[PDB]
C-alpha cells in the first residue's frame, strides 16, 4: 500500500532538459516561415539537376525544437528526397568539401531519416553513413551521441 | 460445459506415478528415467520407465532427469512428458486439465520453464502447479466424508531424492518454518551399496541393494545395543537370493546393513556432512519456529508421506524421541517454575495409502469443482507471457 | 581449474602426475618383488613386499615381477597395490579428490578395462575416469590431427591411423614384439 | 557422534601431557593400574564402541578420556587393516611385533594429530607416555584378537574385517 | 589509571578506556571448543582447551563456535565468564582491583540477566564501580546531540529510543526483534534456495562475511525485481574462504529486506520505518519536528549500502499516505533529517567512552562494592530506574 | 549473410563502437551504490539520445546508450510465420541461458525479440573489441538458422510421412 | 615519442600517483583495496594495501611537498595517509559529510588544503586546524548543478576550475581565511571570497577533465563530444576574448595535461594521447604520440601447444586473440607529470583499464 505512490518525484524537481540545452532564442513563425522558404529553393534544385547545390542550400539552416515538429518534418522530407536524389559517384567530393558542423547536421539528420524507414528509402541513408563514416571519422557519429533530443 | 476428468502428474526423483482424477490407483507408477541412444532418427529413438529398464543393455544409455526433486536436464524432462502422455496415459492435451506436482524449494526457473514448457510443446487447457506435500495432508484423512479433515498437522514427507518437513495450520502452510534435509532413499541406497562393497559381495548391483531395502531392512532403538543384539542372536544374519542375470543360487549374506541403513534418518551425520541434525531434533527445531497457538495441532497431527518412510519401527522411532524431547523442555520449565502441567501428546500417524499419498490427495483435491477456477488458463499465459507461473507462492512472501 | 591425476601405468614404468603439469611427477618402474630368503635377522620393520623404487634399490635379494604382460593385467591384487603406492605414497593426493585418467592398448580384452574400471571405482573411490587411447594421446602431445602415431612400449606396438579427427578402426595393427622381448633378445 | 568414554567423568585421574591414566587390565608390564575384573574398561568398551564410531564423520572431544578413545579406535582400524587374511598364531606374532615398533607421539613431527594432542612437559613425562601408550596398544590387540575369533580358528570373521578399509577420520597412526 | 568501558555486543565485543576515539579491540563474541570432522585438520601451532576471540575466528575451521549471546541476552553465562576473561587478561592483559567499568546493555532486557552480570563483575573481578548504561543514549552521545531520536541495530536485537532534550521518554523506547542474525538466516535459507547448504558453524561466519560484503538495501522494490527479472547485471560471483565460488543474485537484495519487512522472516512486527512512524508519533506534539528533524542511524547493522535514503524516503511516504491522506499540498512542509555518521558502528562504544570521564572522579555517583554487598542485588538502583 | 548486409551492418558496427565509451559512476539518488543508468532512466542529463539504425521496415537496432550502461535491441527479418514462431522460440531459448552470455537480457523490450545490455564491467575486464564482432556475426547467424531450421523442418515432415505410408 | 611500460597491474586502475622524489607509487584498483608498489631493480614490486575504505575507492592523489596520501572512496568517506618515522602509514578520516559517492580529489599546489568531488551535488573542501588536529569541509554549492566529473586548481592556490557532468564547466574561489592569505589580482577576478561565481563556460557534452595553463591565465576543458576547448579570460563579468574549440575525429576525450605555456597533451576512450600547438589565435591537433597506425623451424613448448588446444575446443578458430596496436588494451585514465620545472615537461605518466601504467617520453 504505502510502498507504493511514490513521493520523490514531487519533493525534489529533477532537471529537466531545458536546463542542459541552450533554449531556443527564435520564434515558432519565424522558423516555420525559413523553413517554408528553404524548401522550394531545394525542391527547384533537384529539378534542374544541380541536387549538391540543393543539398548545400538546404544544409545552410537547421530547424530543431519541441514545438516544430510539423515543419521538421516537412524538412526531413525534403532533405531525404535531395540526398536520395544525387548521383553516387560524386558523394566524396562532397564530403571532403564540408566543415565539420555541415557534417555534423548531415549525419545527425540521415540517422534520423533511418529511424523511418517505413516511408523512407533505407539504402541510399545507409550508403551515405558508410562513406562519410568512412571519410570524415567516428567523431560525427560522437556528435550525434551528443546532440540536443529535438534535433 | 462438462470437462473431462483432470489428470494428474506426478514426477518424482525415483518414481513418476501418472493417473486420473475420481481413480482408486496410479493407472501408472515407473521409474522416471529414459533410455536413449548416443532407420529411426536420434530424435524419436528413446524409451522410459519399464521398456527403458529391460532395454538397457541393448544400445541405450539411461539417464534420470530428475534428481534430488529439481529438474537440471530439459530434453530428457520434455521427452519424458511427451513419452507419457502420447504412449502410455493416452490423452489430447487440448482438452483436459493438468496438475503437476513438484517438490517446495525449487528455483522459479524450473517452474517458468515447466509452464513453458506444458503450454507451448503441448499447450494443454490449463495446468496447475502443487507442493509435493498438501496433498499428502489432503490424502492423510481416510473417512473424508463432509467434516472430519484435519487441516492442521505436519507431513514428513521422505522419498527417493530429498525430504521435506512442512507444517500446516488450519489450511495454510507456515513458510518461515519449511526446511528441508538432502538425504533420502537415494542416499542410504548408496550407503547400503557401500556396504555391500566393503564384504566383497559376489552380487553389489545397485537393484540388489533396492531390494535388499524391500525385504531386509528394519529400523532399530540404538545402534551400540543392536550391534550387541546382532552379536548375541545369530538367526539375524539372513543371505538374500540374488539371481542378478546369470549367477544362479549366488546368495548375497547380508549383515549390519539391515540396521545401520535406516539409521541415517535418525543419525544423518553417516550419509555425509552436508547435514547434521537428526530428523526428530530437525522436526522439533520446525515445531518451535511455528507461531505459539498452532503448536498443539503441529504436535497432535504428524502424517508420514513418500516410500521412504514405510520402513518398520521408523513412526515408533520417530515418535518416541520426538515425544523425549518435548518432554525434556517441558519438564526443564517445570522445575524452573515449580507447578505441573497437563503436557501435550504426540501421534504420529501412519495411514493405509503412505506410498502414494501425494497422487491420493491431488486425486482428491481435483474433484472438487473449485479446482477448475484456480488452474493458469491459456488464455492467462498468451497474455501475460510466460511467466504467469514465477511467482513461488507457498514458501516465502513475494516482494 | 579441475585438477585431475593422470595416471599412464605403462607396462615398464608407471608416469603419473596432476593436469596440466608440463611434465610427469612421478615416474618408476612397475614392479612388486617379494623377498626370497629366511632372513634370519630380527628388526629394522622389514616389509613384506617393496614396489617401485624401492623394489629396484632392494633388487639384489628380491623377486622382482611384473605384474602387466603385453599390455594385460596378470597380477590385479599387485596392480592394486601399485596403484595404492601411486595415489599415496607418490602422489600423497586422496583418490576420492580427484578424478584420473587411465591409458590402455587397443585391442586389449575386455575384461581388462572392465576390471580396471570397477577395481578403480569400488576400491579407491574416485570420483570418475577415462580411458583413453596411447595412440590419440601421443597425436594430442604432437600437436596435430592426422597421421598414422607409432607407439611402441616396453609391453605392445601398435599403430592406430587417425585422419582430420576420424580414427580408422578397421586399420589398427598390433604387434606384441616389445621392449621386454628386445631385453629377452 | 555423542558417543564418549565413560571414564571422561572420573575425577582425580592421573595425566600425562593431555592424555589421561586410566586404569587398566593387561597381563603386560606397565603403568597403568589394574582396574576391577568385574567391569567395563576402557579397551573392551572402545572396541564394542569402534564398530558404530567408525562409521562417524563428525566427532567433538570432551577430555583427554577421548583423546584415549580415539588412539584406541585409531589402533583397532591399523590392526583390522593388517589382520586381514592370516591365521590366529600368526595374527597375533605379526600383531605384537607391529605394536612394539617404535612408532610415533604426541609431540613428534610424525604424529599426524599433533594439533589436539599436546607434547610431553618432561622427559620423564615422555617417557611414561611411552610405556602407557606400548601397554595400551599390546593390551588393545590381544583383546581384538581374543574378540575377533571368537567363532572359529584358522581365518578371521569376515564381519569384523570388513571394517578394515573404512578410514576412521581420515587421520590415524 | 582511567576508568575501562565494555560493550558486550551480542555478535562482537569492544573495549577501552575514556579519552578513546575508537575501539581499542574488536573481537566477536564466540567460544570454541576443539572439535575433529572431515577436514584435514593441520597442526598450525596448537590447540588449547577453550579458544575464545581472535584466535578462535582464525583457528575456526577445527573448532566448533557457540554464541553465549542470543537476542541481546546471555544464554549460557560460563562461555561469557571465559570470554570476560579473555578480554580482561589478554586482550588487554590489565586485570586491576577496584577500577571503573561502564557497561552497556539493551533497554527491555531481563532484571535477571543485569542483576548476575552485575554480581558476576563484582564478586568474581572485584572492580570497584560498576555503571550499565543503553546503548541509545551512548549513541546520542556520539554526535553531541541533545534532542532527537536514535535508532541502533545489531546482531542481536534493534531498538530505538526518542530523547528530548536531554530527558529520555522511557514509556516510548522501542524493541524491534530483527537484526543482523535473522538476516544472516534468512540469507542462508535464500542461498538454499540455489542448492548451496551451510550447516557447519564456520559457514554461519562465511555467510556473515558474504552479507557484509556483497548485500545491500533496495531503495526502489519494483525496479530491483525488473532488473533482476530481465537483467543478468545484478550477479555476483563470490569466493569462499575454503576457495570454492557461488553464484549469488536476487539474494543481495532480498536479504536486507527482511528489515523492513519482518513478515519474510515469519515477524508479526511492524517494518523499520513504520515502527519508527509509529514510535515519533506517539509522542507528544510540541517535540515531533524535533524527533523528525534528528534521527540518527547507529549499530553495525545499520552499515547496508543504501539504507539511509531508503529509510528517508520511505519515512516521507509514510507520512504521505498516513496524515496528508493522498493530498500532495502540504508535502513539501516536512523536514526529516537520517543521520548516517561513518562510525555509526561503533557510536556505543563512542558515547560509553565519552561518558566514562563526563561523570568520573565522583564515585558518589555510581556502586562501589561495599554498597552492593550490603544492598544486595536491590542496590543497582542507582544507575537508572527505567521501566 | 554478407556481400548482402554490407551498409546496414558497417551502420550497426559503427554507431556500437561509438557508443561504448562507458565510465564508472554511481548513482546519483542512492548512495554507496551504482546501477546500469540506461535502465533506470531517473537522471536524464547523462543519458544519451535514442539512436536507431534499420535497413528495412521489418529490421531496426535501437541503441540506447548512458555514462555506464548501454542496451541494444534489434529485429530480425521474420518473412513468413513459420520464421516468426521460429525466431521467438530460438531467440527465447538464446536469452534463457544469458547467465553464461554477460552482454544478453532474460527479457528483451516490448516490440523486440533480443536486448543486449553492456554494463560497465564488460568493457573493464572483457575486450570489448570483438564485443562487436560477435554481435554482427549473431546478427547474420540468425538468420542463417532460422533458415536451415526450417529446412530441418521440411525433411522431418518428409521423412515421417513417407515411414507412416510404406507401411500399408 | 617514446613509451615504457612500467609494469601491468591484475586489475583496472582508474589512478595513480609518485611521490616527490619519483621512487614509489599509488595506485588503485576495481575493490576497495588501494595498492603500493617500490622499484624492484629494473622494475616494480607489490609495496603494501590499505584495506580501510569499504565500497569501491574512486581517485587517490599524492602530495609531494608533504609526502602525504589522500584518498576518496565510494563509501562517501576520505582518509588521509602520513608515513610514520618507523616505516608505517597512519590513517586518519577526514568527514565530508557527503550525501553520495565522492569522485575526484586533488591537492592545492601548497598541500594546506584539498578539494572533494562529489555526486552529492556539492564540493567539500577541507583544510587542517592545528589547534584542534580536525578536518573540517565546506560545501561548494551555489552554482553547481550536477555531478563533480574532474577538479583542478590554481597556482595562486585560491581558484579551482570543477569540471560539472552538466555540459558546463565551472570555476571557483576556494580561498580561506586563516589558512590563505590574500591573494593578487587576477584575470579571472581579485574581488575573491569564498564561494564565488568566477566563470561559467558551456560544452557539447560531459565536462570530463579541466585545466589551468602553466601561467594560470587560460582554461582548458574537453566534453564528451570528443572537443577540447581553451579558453582565454579577459576580465570579471567579461566575455573571453577567444574561446578556441578544437573539434577531433576519434573517441571523446578524458583527462587533460598541459604539456607547456602553450601544448596540451589529452587522452581518452581512443586509447592513445594527443598534443595541441597552438596560441590565442588558435589550435589544432598536432601528432598522433602512440605511433598511430603502427600495427605492431622451432620447437613448441608445452604451454603454448596447451593453449592452442584449449582455443580450438572452446573455439573454431585457434588464432592470435587480439595483437592491438595500441599500446593500451583499455580506456585511459588520466594523464600526470613526471619529471621537469613547470612549464617544462618531457615525462608523463598514464593509467588505464588495462592496468598498463605507461610512460610517455616527450
Ligand atoms: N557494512 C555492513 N553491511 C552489512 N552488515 C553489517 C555491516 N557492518 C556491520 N554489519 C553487521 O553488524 C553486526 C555487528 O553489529 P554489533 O556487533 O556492533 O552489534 P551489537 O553490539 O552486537 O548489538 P547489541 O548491542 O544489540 O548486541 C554484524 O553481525 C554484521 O552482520
Ligand atoms: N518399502 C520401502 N521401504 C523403504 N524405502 C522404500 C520402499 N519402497 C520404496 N522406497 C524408496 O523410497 C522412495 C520413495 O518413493 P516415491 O515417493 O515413489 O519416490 P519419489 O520421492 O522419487 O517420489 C522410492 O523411490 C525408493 O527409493
Ligand atoms: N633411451 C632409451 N634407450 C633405449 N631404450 C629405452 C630408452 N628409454 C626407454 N627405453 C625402453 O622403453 C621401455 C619403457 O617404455 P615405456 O615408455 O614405459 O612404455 P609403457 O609406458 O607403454 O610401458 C623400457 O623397457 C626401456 O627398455
Ligand atoms: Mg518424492
Ligand atoms: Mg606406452
Ligand atoms: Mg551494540
Amino acid at each position: 500500500t504505502f510502498r507504493t505512490l511514490d513521493v520523490d518525484s514531487i519533493t525534489e524537481p529533477v532537471l529537466t532538459e531545458q536546463d542542459i540545452f541552450p533554449i531556443r532564442n527564435e520564434t515558432a513563425e519565424q522558423v516555420q516561415a525559413a523553413v517554408s522558404q528553404l524548401i522550394p529553393q531545394a525542391r527547384s534544385a533537384i529539378q534542374t539537376g544541380n541536387a549538391l547545390q540543393g543539398l548545400k542550400t538546404l544544409l545552410s539552416y537547421v530547424p530543431y525544437g519541441n514545438d516544430v515538429q510539423e515543419v521538421r518534418t516537412q524538412y526531413l522530407n525534403a532533405f531525404v528526397d535531395v540526398l536520395s536524389n544525387i548521383r553516387a559517384a560524386d558523394i566524396p567530393a562532397f564530403v571532403k568539401e564540408c566543415s565539420t558542423e555541415e557534417i555534423d547536421n548531415i549525419v545527425n539528420f540521415i540517422y534520423r531519416g533511418l529511424a523511418n524507414p517505413q516511408a523512407y528509402n533505407s539504402s541510399v541513408l545507409l550508403n551515405w553513413h558508410e562513406k562519410v563514416v568512412e571519410i570524415s571519422g567516428i567523431g560525427c557519429i560522437v556528435r550525434v551521441l551528443n546532440s540536443r533530443p529535438d534535433l | 460445459a462438462s470437462f473431462n476428468v483432470p489428470i494428474i502428474m506426478d514426477n518424482g526423483t525415483g518414481y513418476s506415478k501418472l493417473g486420473y482424477a475420481g481413480n482408486d490407483a496410479p493407472s501408472y507408477v515407473f521409474p522416471t528415467v529414459i533410455a536413449t541412444r548416443s532407420r529411426a532418427t536420434e530424435d524419436l529413438d528413446f524409451f522410459i520407465g519399464n521398456d527403458a529398464l529391460k532395454k538397457a543393455s541393448a544400445g541405450y544409455s539411461l539417464d534420470y532427469p530428475i534428481r534430488h526433486g529439481q529438474i537440471e536436464n530439459w530434453d530428457h524432462m520434455e521427452r519424458f512428458w511427451q513419452q507419457s502422455l502420447f504412449k502410455y496415459l493416452r490423452c489430447e492435451p487440448e482438452d483436459h486439465y493438468f496438475l503437476l506436482t513438484e517438490p517446495p524449494l525449487n528455483p522459479p526457473e524450473n517452474r517458468e520453464n515447466t509452464a513453458e514448457i506444458m503450454f507451448e510443446s503441448f499447450n494443454c487447457a490449463g495446468l496447475y502447479i502443487a507442493v509435493q506435500a498438501v496433498l499428502a495432508l489432503a490424502a492423510s484423512w481416510t473417512s473424508s466424508k463432509v467434516t472430519d479433515r484435519s487441516l492442521t498437522g505436519t507431513v514428513v514427507d521422505s522419498g527417493d531424492g530429498v525430504t521435506h518437513i512442512i507444517p500446516v495450520a488450519e489450511g495454510y502452510v507456515i513458510g518461515s518454518s519449511i526446511k528441508t534435509m538432502p538425504l533420502a532413499g537415494r542416499d542410504v541406497t548408496y550407503f547400503v551399496q557401500s556396504l555391500l562393497r566393503d564384504r566383497n559381495e559376489p552380487d553389489s548391483s545397485l537393484k540388489t541393494a533396492e531390494r535388499i531395502k524391500e525385504e531386509c531392512c528394519y529400523v532399530c532403538p540404538d545402534i551400540v545395543k543392536e550391534f550387541s543384539r546382532f552379536d548375541r542372536e545369530p538367526d539375524r544374519y539372513l543371505k538374500y537370493a540374488s539371481e542378478s542375470i546369470t549367477g544362479h543360487s549366488t546368495t548375497i549374506d547380508v549383515g549390519f546393513e539391515r540396521f545401520l541403513a535406516p539409521e541415517i534418518f535418525f543419525n544423518p551425520e553417516i550419509a555425509s556432512s552436508d547435514f547434521l541434525t537428526p530428523l526428530p531434533e530437525l522436526v522439533d527445531n520446525v515445531v518451535q519456529s511455528s507461531p505459539i497457538d498452532v503448536r498443539k495441532g503441529l504436535y497432535k497431527n504428524i502424517v508420514l508421506s513418500g516410500g521412504s518412510t514405510l520402513f518398520k519401527n521408523f513412526g515408533n522411532r520417530l515418535q518416541r524421541d520426538l515425544k523425549r524431547i518435548v518432554d525434556e523442555r517441558i519438564h526443564r520449565s517445570e522445575m524452573l517454575s515449580g507447578a505441573k502441567s497437563g503436557g501435550v501428546d504426540v501421534n504420529v500417524i501412519s495411514h493405509k495409502r503412505q506410498r502414494n499419498a501425494v497422487w491420493f490427495g491431488g486425486s482428491l483435491l481435483a474433484q472438487t469443482p473449485e479446482f477448475g477456477s484456480y488452474c493458469h488458463t491459456k488464455a492467462d499465459y498468451e497474455e501475460y507471457g510466460a511467466s504467469i507461473a514465477r511467482r513461488y507462492q507457498i514458501f516465502g512472501n513475494s516482494l | 581449474e579441475t585438477t585431475a591425476l593422470v595416471c599412464d601405468n605403462g607396462s615398464g614404468l608407471v608416469k603419473a602426475g596432476f593436469a596440466g603439469d608440463d611434465a610427469p611427477r612421478a615416474v618408476f618402474p612397475s614392479i612388486v618383488g617379494r623377498p626370497r630368503h629366511q632372513g634370519v635377522m630380527v628388526g629394522m620393520g622389514q616389509k613384506d613386499s617393496y614396489v617401485g623404487d624401492e623394489a629396484q634399490s632392494k633388487r639384489g635379494i628380491l623377486t622382482l615381477k611384473y605384474p602387466i604382460e603385453h599390455g594385460i593385467i596378470t597380477n590385479w591384487d599387485d596392480m592394486e597395490k601399485i596403484w595404492h603406492h601411486t595415489f599415496y605414497n607418490e602422489l600423497r593426493v586422496a583418490p576420492e579428490e580427484h578424478p584420473t585418467l587411465l591409458t590402455e592398448a587397443p585391442l586389449n580384452p575386455k575384461a581388462n578395462r572392465e576390471k580396471m574400471t570397477q577395481i578403480m571405482f569400488e576400491t579407491f573411490n574416485v570420483p570418475a575416469m577415462y580411458v583413453a587411447i596411447q595412440a590419440v594421446l601421443s597425436l594430442y602431445a604432437s600437436g596435430r590431427t592426422t597421421g598414422i602415431v607409432l607407439d611402441s612400449g616396453d609391453g605392445v606396438t601398435h599403430n592406430v591411423p587417425i585422419y582430420e579427427g576420424y580414427a580408422l578402426p578397421h586399420a589398427i595393427m598390433r604387434l606384441d614384439l616389445a621392449g621386454r622381448d628386445l631385453t629377452d633378445y | 557422534p555423542a558417543y564418549h568414554s565413560s571414564f571422561l567423568s572420573l575425577t582425580d585421574v592421573p595425566t600425562t601431557g593431555n592424555i589421561a591414566m586410566l586404569p587398566l587390565k593387561t597381563k603386560f608390564r606397565g603403568p597403568a593400574y589394574p582396574a576391577d575384573e568385574s567391569q567395563m574398561d576402557i579397551i573392551d568398551e572402545c572396541i564394542g564402541l569402534f564398530r558404530a564410531n567408525c562409521f562417524f564423520r563428525n566427532f567433538e572431544i570432551k577430555g583427554p578420556a577421548d583423546r584415549t578413545l580415539i588412539y584406541g579406535t585409531l589402533f583397532i582400524s591399523e590392526c583390522l587393516g593388517r589382520v586381514n587374511g592370516l591365521n590366529y598364531r600368526d595374527a597375533e606374532r605379526q600383531l605384537n611385533s607391529l605394536a612394539l615398533e617404535n612408532f610415533s607421539i604426541p609431540g613428534s613431527a610424525g604424529f599426524p594429530l599433533n594439533a589436539l594432542y599436546a607434547p610431553p612437559l618432561s622427559p620423564q613425562d615422555a617417557e611414561i607416555m611411552r610405556t602407557y601408550l606400548t601397554q595400551f596398544r599390546q593390551e588393545l590387540a590381544y583383546r581384538l584378537l581374543s574378540h575377533v575369533y571368537a567363532t572359529e580358528k584358522d581365518h578371521p570373521s569376515k564381519w569384523w574385517t570388513c571394517f578394515s578399509k573404512r578410514r576412521f577420520m581420515n587421520k590415524a597412526l | 589509571s582511567a576508568p575501562i568501558v565494555l560493550d558486550n555486543g551480542t555478535g562482537f565485543v569492544k573495549v577501552g578506556y575514556a579519552k578513546d576515539n575508537f575501539p581499542r579491540f574488536q573481537f566477536p563474541s564466540i567460544v570454541g571448543r576443539p572439535i575433529l570432522r572431515a577436514e584435514e585438520k593441520t597442526g598450525n601451532v596448537q590447540i588449547k582447551d577453550v579458544m575464545v576471540g581472535d584466535e578462535a575466528e582464525a583457528v575456526r575451521s577445527l573448532l566448533q563456535v557457540k554464541y553465549p549471546m542470543e537476542n541481546g541476552i546471555i544464554r549460557d553465562f560460563e562461555e561469557m565468564n571465559q570470554l570476560w576473561d579473555y578480554t580482561f587478561f589478554e586482550k588487554l592483559k590489565i586485570d586491576p582491583r577496584g577500577r571503573k567499568i561502564l557497561l552497556t546493555e539493551p533497554p527491555m532486557n531481563p532484571v535477571a540477566n543485569r542483576e548476575k552480570m552485575c554480581e558476576t563483575m563484582f564478586e568474581r573481578y572485584g572492580f570497584g564501580g560498576v555503571y550499565v548504561a543503553i546503548q541509545a543514549v551512548l549513541s546520542l552521545y556520539a554526535q553531541g546531540l541533545s534532542s532527537g531520536v536514535v535508532v541502533d541495530s545489531g546482531d542481536g536485537v534493534t531498538h530505538i529510543v526518542p530523547v528530548y532534550e536531554s530527558v529520555v521518554l522511557n514509556h516510548l523506547v522501542g524493541r524491534l526483534d530483527v537484526a543482523g542474525r535473522d538476516a544472516t538466516r534468512y540469507l542462508i535459507s535464500l542461498l538454499l534456495r540455489k542448492g548451496y547448504a551451510f550447516n557447519r558453524t564456520a559457514d554461519f561466519e562465511t555467510v556473515r562475511e558474504m552479507k557484509e560484503k556483497l548485500c545491500y538495501v533496495s531503495y526502489d522494490l519494483e525496479l530491483d525485481h525488473k532488473l533482476s527479472e530481465e537483467t543478468t547485471v545484478l550477479m555476483r560471483n563470490y569466493t569462499l574462504p575454503d576457495g570454492r565460488v557461488i553464484k549469488v543474485g536476487s539474494e543481495r537484495y532480498e536479504c536486507p529486506e527482511c528489515l523492513f519487512q519482518p513478515h519474510l522472516v515469519g515477524s508479526e512486527q511492524p517494518g523499520l520505518s513504520e515502527f519508527i512512524f509509529d514510535t515519533i508519533q506517539a509522542a507528544d506534539v510540541d517535540i515531533r519536528k524535533y524527533l523528525y528533524r534528528a534521527i540518527v542511524l547507529s549499530g553495525g547493522s545499520s552499515m547496508y549500502a543504501g539504507l539511509p535514503s531508503r529509510l528517508e524516503k520511505e519515512i516521507k511516504q509514510l507520512w504521505f499516505e498516513r496524515v496528508l491522506h493522498g493530498d500532495p499540498a502540504r508535502l513539501p512542509n516536512f523536514k526529516v533529517k537520517i543521520e548516517d555518521a561513518p562510525r555509526r558502528r561503533h557510536a556505543v562504544f563512542i558515547g560509553g567512552a565519552v561518558l566514562a570521564d563526563i561523570m568520573a572522579q565522583n564515585d558518589h555517583m555510581w556502586v562501589s562494592k561495599a554498597e552492593w554487598e550490603e544492598y544486595g542485588v536491590r542496590a543497582l538502583d542507582k544507575l537508572g530506574p527505567r521501566t | 549473410m554478407s556481400n548482402t548486409l554490407r551498409p546496414y551492418l558497417n551502420a550497426v558496427r559503427s554507431t556500437l563502437t561509438a557508443s561504448l565509451a562507458l565510465e564508472e559512476f554511481s548513482s546519483e539518488i542512492v548512495e554507496r551504490q551504482s546501477q546500469p543508468e540506461v535502465e533506470v532512466g531517473r537522471s536524464p542529463e547523462i543519458l544519451l539520445k535514442p539512436l536507431v539504425v534499420s535497413r528495412n521496415e521489418q529490421e531496426q537496432c535501437l541503441i540506447e546508450s548512458s555514462v555506464n550502461s548501454v542496451r541494444f535491441s534489434i529485429r530480425i527479418k521474420q518473412v513468413d510465420e513459420i520464421e516468426r514462431i521460429l525466431v521467438r522460440k530460438f531467440m527465447q531459448f538464446l536469452m534463457g541461458r544469458a547467465e553464461s552470455f554477460f552482454i544478453l537480457r532474460r527479457k528483451p523490450v516490448q516490440g523486440y525479440d533480443i536486448s543486449f545490455l553492456i554494463t560497465n564491467y564488460h568493457t573493464e575486464e572483457m575486450l570489448k573489441h570483438k564485443l562487436v564482432d560477435f554481435i554482427i556475426e549473431f546478427m547474420e547467424e540468425v538468420d542463417a538458422e532460422i533458415s536451415e531450421m526450417k529446412l530441418f523442418l521440411n525433411g522431418r515432415a518428409r521423412l515421417v510421412a513417407e515411414t507412416y505410408l510404406s507401411c500399408f | 615519442a617514446t613509451s615504457q611500460v612500467l609494469h601491468i597491474l591484475p586489475k583496472p586502475s582508474y589512478e595513480h600517483a609518485f611521490n616527490s622524489q619519483r621512487t614509489e607509487f599509488v595506485t588503485t584498483t576495481a575493490t576497495n583495496q588501494v595498492e603500493l608498489y617500490e622499484q624492484d631493480g629494473n622494475g616494480w614490486k607489490h609495496a603494501r594495501t590499505f584495506s580501510d575504505h569499504d565500497k569501491i575507492v574512486t581517485c587517490v592523489d599524492w602530495a609531494p611537498k608533504s609526502n602525504r596520501i589522500v584518498t576518496c572512496s565510494q563509501d562517501r568517506n576520505a582518509y588521509v595517509y602520513e608515513k610514520r618515522p618507523d616505516g608505517t602509514w597512519k590513517q586518519t578520516l577526514v568527514l565530508l559529510r557527503l550525501n553520495r559517492a565522492a569522485t575526484f580529489v586533488r591537492w592545492s599546489p601548497n598541500e594546506d588544503k584539498f578539494a572533494v568531488g562529489s555526486g552529492a551535488r556539492v564540493i567539500s573542501v577541507c583544510y587542517f586546524e592545528q589547534e584542534n588536529d580536525w578536518w573540517v569541509s565546506k560545501h561548494l554549492k551555489r552554482p553547481l548543478r550536477s555531478t563533480i566529473l574532474s577538479l583542478d586548481w590554481h597556482p595562486n592556490n585560491v581558484l579551482l576550475a570543477a569540471g560539472c557532468a552538466d555540459r558546463k564547466a565551472y570555476v571557483l574561489s576556494a580561498y580561506v581565511r586563516d589558512v590563505d592569505a590574500k591573494p593578487e589580482a587576477s584575470v579571472w577576478g581579485s574581488r575573491l571570497p569564498f564561494n564565488t561565481v568566477c566563470a561559467e563556460y558551456p560544452s557539447g557534452g560531459w565536462v570530463h577533465a579541466v585545466g589551468f595553463s602553466p601561467s594560470g591565465n587560460a582554461l582548458a576543458y574537453a566534453g564528451h563530444d570528443s572537443s577540447v576547448t581553451i579558453a582565454y579570460p579577459s576580465a570579471p563579468e567579461q566575455p573571453p576574448r577567444a574561446l578556441i574549440t578544437v573539434k577531433l575525429s576519434q573517441l571523446p576525450l578524458r583527462s587533460l595535461l598541459w604539456a607547456n605555456e602553450s601544448a596540451i597533451v589529452a587522452a581518452g576512450y581512443n586509447y592513445s594521447p594527443i598534443l595541441l600547438q597552438g596560441n590565442e589565435s588558435g589550435w589544432a591537433h598536432t601528432r598522433d604520440l602512440d605511433a598511430g597506425t603502427s600495427k605492431t623451424e622451432g620447437p613448441v613448448s608445452f604451454t603454448a601447444l596447451r593453449s592452442t588446444f584449449r582455443n580450438m575446443d572452446l573455439k573454431g578458430s585457434s588464432q592470435s586473440i587480439s595483437s592491438l596496436p595500441t599500446v593500451h588494451q583499455n580506456m585511459i585514465a588520466t594523464l600526470r607529470p613526471y619529471a621537469g620545472t613547470p612549464g617544462n615537461i618531457t615525462a608523463f605518466t598514464s593509467s588505464g583499464t588495462d592496468g598498463r601504467v605507461v610512460l610517455w617520453t616527450l
